[PDB]
């Protein structure tokens, strides 16, 4: 492939460099219209700027974190993070957001992986081997409500088991109502005065529940989850503007008041260099 | 107020004119038809398309 | 080798190899040809 | 002598001439169709009122004046009450449409000043409250009116800020999206051809916009000497491939 | 349940009326059936919020 | 084991099942069809919202009751306000329609009574005034309600007189028009097919009606003893084969 | 596959939704038997209510 | 490829793709068509 053509003078009444922007188009002038040029090859694919290799590796989605420790006169599992979900979505966290929001409509299966570290603040004899177990009770299931329920019987619910310490891995297909996943939606789940805005009505995946299946030793382990998420199968449409201001919620567009000027300013003139 | 028999029964009253004779929304996992095999079935699923078939016999 | 039944266990999918930026840099609806005046 | 320059686009029973074009824009180069079968899920046969839906409304006109920030306007919502496009809409269950746009501002050769003219699919807006505060219903639905982003922040309503189109990125990358410019050194008109973009195949025409049109004046309006110091700027709309479905009792919105 | 995914409702009313023949009286009633086309799909298995235990049962 | 007695109609998102039907009329002996070309004036494309006005709307009921004289209403007024149908008819300069009209009245088999159902092809109605007074035009479009034979005369409005026919001619002989007998002990419903009949191509769908559909009692209802004294007639109406042409601003007509 | 036919304006004789189910059967009745339907294709085998499927995690 | 020589140790069976209602929805002696009445 040849990166430039050897080009030599002109002098026409073809002039590829004068265009008029405000057609819309961008018109595909090289550095062969203006000055001589040599040849060369490009010796290159763009690979690595495919949207698969973009949104394909893994980005850290997600941190929580549930404790083992004796539940004996605890009036509320949730709270005292015996256990706790994770009303799933991908806004949380911004690097992955900015990156999936330059696409409107984005379609691709997910590759989580959870890694799972265990500490123990206080003076423990020991460290405890604790199997964590990870349930995907999607909307319309059942949701625990203490740490050892029948809930977490998932005879039907997809699970996984792992060690903590060690990291668990399952892709799932993508599980969008649509025919791809909205990354904005300028609407309303119904025409109400009072309805939420945007795409936070569209995100209902359920949500993720963790636990430690064991019971308690005598001191206490905290143990902190990590999901990563990696998309294969990518699919995108319609480009968009980057993302300028800092978020603020998951699922709205919605920046700070009082931000700062997102263009530097300059140290001089227009003319500095 | 308690599981009868005659929750089953759609009554009709003799000459009235214009009138409705029942109403329900169509969330076919909740409410009326939560209990039905295919409310029982759409339950251990969370999605469902499709049509419907809703019939009437008259006694 | 797949060793798994479903789709959505393969690997990553491969290189698009598409590449056409004709419909971001130049939608216009009459064709504009390089070199010949942009107003006519 | 045909030119980029004039053009004639006749679209139901009505016509538009303009003697001072710049080309004409047709998002993602796609044209807009009708609904494709293998495409379609809901069962119902569609409605194509044809000729009565497709024609050319003009909506209410502006006036662009040295202080002017912008104007928004999104669809099909800017046509909600045009003759029978309107009436289908809130008769219907579902409906998908492609559109026509073209915006409208002549002046003189001693005039300078530039609109930027762009359709952004899905145009989420962004509530000036920041945190999660939602943009309530009304807000993000004016009808013809359109919002104006020199009017001031109002409760519920979007953020008018114009260096962040309503949410969060840049003005000056707007130009990723569709887009024609108005210099008024050039150009009369814009106009744009917006194919139906959607991820269902059909959806609602009253919970959701599809695109928003937006007219932003970048290089402001410096009128000759003595002149008055404003221009109108007309916005004329045409639904086109405009299919409805799920026919009933008729919708009733908020406000 | 869910509201964007909502959909519809049912109804129904007299459109002329019923009528007794003579020496009979009361309310008549009508048995209502559902079930789904051959057009149906259901995905995504869950469990069912329509069972439940608090200790394991015994023989 | 089809039988001449039970039928089904769909049209549109509608359907009707009868079960003790006596055949259905087809106006003329002819199905209602669309516009040729050879017989169009208009250059005009028209407009055919097909399934969104093809369908079937169930005007109000109305009671029948051993006094009563009979109900007339006029098309396609009776249908002016009914979803799109309606809307498309304030909304285009012409338009054009044929109907299938289902008529319903259901007893027992000890009942008696006999409706006589006919559409009359330009119906033009008398002034009870005698000379040359004129029938005002709210008169004439009475919309969904129709006309109550048995109401009294009021001032600018038509005769009610049943023996001759609102016009001047013997009820007797409105059986020269297609029409269909509802007889209690046979019969449950009425069907009739109409064609468009006129003498233009395409018409005003405000300023003239083409049919009256006229339901009249001629062996007074009769109920089994302790019975009570009347049963409803429902009239469910569906325009087919329609066209509007001549599309803008929306008719606004007197009352 | 279909999920569901074409199907237009009907005035039979013949009419697909008076049943008597005091017979025990369901009969299949389908939205074009009631409606007026366009094509679409069904897109889905029902591969994950399998009983194999149901019973097997 | 199976590892291990019983039939008990292989994976899920893969989908019947039977799927024959009939015996539930019409399990009638004299066959129904749908249009002709029920009750002759
Ligand atoms: C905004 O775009 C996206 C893109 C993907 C996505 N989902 C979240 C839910 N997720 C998921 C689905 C099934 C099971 C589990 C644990 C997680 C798939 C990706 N959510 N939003």
């Amino acid at each position: 492939t040849v990166a430039s053509i050897s080009s030599g003078p002109k002098h026409t009444q073809k002039v590829p460099i004068l265009t008029a922007n405000e057609t819309g188009a961008t018109m595909p002038v090289l550095p062969s219209d203006s000055i001589e040029t040599r040849t060369t090859y490009m010796h290159f694919n763009g690979s690595e700027t495919d949207v698969e290799c973009f949104l394909g590796r893994a980005a850290c989605v997600h941190v929580t974190e549930i404790q083992n420790k004796d539940a004996t006169g605890i009036d509320n599992h949730r709270e005292a993070k015996l256990f706790n979900d994770w009303k799933i979505n991908l806004s949380s966290l911004v690097q992955l957001r900015k990156k999936l929001e330059l696409f409107t409509y984005v379609r691709f299966d997910s590759e989580y992986t959870i890694l799972a570290t265990a500490s123990q603040p206080d003076s423990a004899n020991y460290s405890s081997n604790l199997v964590v177990q990870a349930m995907y009770v999607p909307p319309g299931a059942p949701n625990p409500k203490e740490w050892d329920d029948y809930t977490w019987q998932s005879a039907s619910n997809p699970s996984v088991f792992f060690k903590v310490g060690d990291t668990s891995r399952f892709s799932v297909p993508y599980v969008g109502l649509a025919s791809a996943y909205n990354c904005f939606y300028d609407g309303y789940s119904h025409d109400d005065a009072e309805t939420q805005y945007g795409i936070t009505v569209l995100n209902h995946m359920g949500s993720m529940a963790f636990r430690i299946v064991n019971e308690h030793d005598e001191h206490k382990t905290l143990v902190k989850i990590r999901v990563y998420h990696r998309a294969k199968h990518v699919e995108a449409w319609i480009p968009r503007a980057p993302r300028a201001l800092p978020y603020t919620s998951i699922g709205r567009t919605n920046y700070p008041k009082n931000t700062e000027p997102v263009i530097k300013k300059r140290k001089g003139d227009i003319k500095s260099y | 107020t308690k599981d009868e028999v005659n929750s089953y029964l759609i009554p009709l009253n003799a000459n009235r004119q214009n009138e409705q004779v029942f109403g329900t929304n169509l969330f076919i996992g909740d409410g009326v038809f939560k209990t039905t095999l295919l409310g029982e079935i759409v339950q251990y699923y969370t999605h469902w398309s499709g049509s419907l078939r809703f019939s009437l016999m008259y006694t | 080798i797949n060793y798994y039944k479903d789709a959505a266990s393969t690997s990553s999918a491969g290189q698009s190899l598409s590449m056409d930026p004709s419909k971001f840099t130049e939608p216009v609806k009459d064709l504009m040809l390089k070199g010949a005046p942009a107003l006519n | 002598g045909y030119s980029d320059r004039v053009q004639q686009i006749t679209l139901g029973n009505s016509t538009i001439t303009t003697q001072e074009a710049a080309n004409a824009v047709v998002c993602y180069a796609e044209w807009p169709e009708y609904l494709p079968d293998v495409d379609a899920s809901d069962v119902n046969k569609t409605s194509k009122p044809d000729t009565s839906v497709c024609r050319f409304y003009t909506l209410d006109s502006k006036t662009w004046t040295t202080g002017s920030k912008g104007w928004c306007w999104k669809l099909p919502d800017a046509l909600k009450d045009m003759g029978v496009f309107g009436q289908n809409m809130f008769f219907h269950s579902l409906g998908r449409s492609g559109y026509t746009v073209h915006v409208q501002c002549n002046a003189t050769k001693f005039h300078s000043g530039c609109l930027l003219v762009v359709v952004i699919p899905e145009h989420q807006l962004a509530s000036h409250e920041g945190g999660n505060v939602s943009v309530k219903y009304t807000f993000t639905h004016p009808g013809e009116r359109g919002i104006d982003l020199s009017s001031a922040n109002e409760v519920g309503g979007p953020v008018k800020d114009v260096l962040y189109n309503m949410n969060g990125t840049l003005l000056g990358n707007l130009l990723i999206f569709p887009h024609q410019f108005i210099n008024l050194r050039t150009n009369n008109t814009a106009t744009i051809v917006i194919p139906y973009i959607n991820s269902v195949p059909i959806d609602s025409m009253t919970r959701h916009n599809n695109v928003s049109l937006m007219v932003i004046p970048i290089a402001p309006l410096t009128v000759p000497t003595g002149a008055t110091p404003s221009l109108p700027i007309t916005v004329t709309i045409a639904p086109m491939c405009t299919e409805f479905s799920g026919i009933r009792s008729k919708s009733i919105v908020p406000q | 349940p869910d509201t964007y995914t909502s959909a519809g409702f049912l109804s129904c009313w007299y459109q002329t009326s019923l009528i007794l023949p003579p020496e009979t009286t009361g309310q008549v009633y009508l048995l209502s059936f559902i079930s789904a086309c051959p057009d149906f799909k259901l995905r995504l298995m869950k469990d069912t919020q329509t069972i439940s235990q608090t200790v394991a049962l015994t023989e």
